[PDB]
């Protein structure tokens, strides 16, 4: 009726993930800012949005509020820096986690996406990726049980059919 | 339902479906070891001669 998304918890709810967002969001800053703790928290109190992208908002209304923040915009640059380490994990995501063999990334009807979602379960060559179920496969949200199972019926087509060419 | 369905399947056409697993398919060799069902038969729907309607 809105057309907005709605959420709809207790009172006492409310306050609990108020406090886990705060909690986490501070340890969030605090890894990603390198400042104390304890000022922390007494300027995430004020803090609307309390610490995400919040630097392209009007931080002028923060210097209202007890204390100086001069050289927290050069470690707003550090927490780009720190991005990077994070796309650098997300290139980790790609390559540690089971990144999957040539044999599954070359196979037709899959994605880079696909193939790391797939080889995200423990699967790295087409094989494996025959060896799993649509059951299996069905785990995954980005795959449909229709999608898995002609995967697996391809992967299942290249093991078998491998000696033609 | 029935395994009179599954004979009247090939087991290649079972095979060309993802439905079944790698475990299943062991478990398929493992029934048809006894040569009851999937030794590829066709029927004429369901009935044969000896399943007569009484």
């Amino acid at each position: 009726l809105s057309g907005w998304e709605l959420n709809v918890m207790t009172v006492d709810d409310l306050q609990a993930k108020h406090q886990a967002e705060a909690h986490a969001a501070i340890d969030t800053f605090t890894k990603y800012l390198d400042i104390d703790e304890d000022f922390a928290t007494v300027l995430v109190e004020e803090g609307f949005s309390t610490l995400e992208e919040l630097a392209y908002v009007p931080m002028k209304e923060l210097l209202e509020i007890e204390g100086l923040d001069e050289p927290t915009v050069e470690a707003l640059r550090e927490r780009a820096k720190n991005a990077l380490a994070t796309i650098a994990q997300a290139q980790e995501e790609s390559l540690g986690d089971n990144k999957p063999a040539d044999d599954l990334l070359n196979l037709e009807g899959v994605d880079r996406d696909l193939a790391f979602k797939l080889a995200a379960r423990g699967v790295c060559t087409l094989e494996d990726l025959a060896e799993q179920g649509i059951d299996d496969l069905a785990d995954i949200e980005g795959l449909t049980d229709e999608k898995a199972g002609a995967l697996i019926m391809a992967a299942r087509n290249i093991c078998w059919f491998g000696d033609e060419a | 339902h029935y395994i009179g369905d599954l004979v009247q399947r090939t087991e290649v056409e079972l095979l060309k479906t993802p439905n079944l697993g790698k475990k299943s398919l062991t478990e398929i060799k493992d029934v048809l070891a006894s040569r009851g069902l999937s030794l590829g038969m066709r029927l004429e729907n369901w009935p044969p001669a000896s399943i007569a309607d009484e």
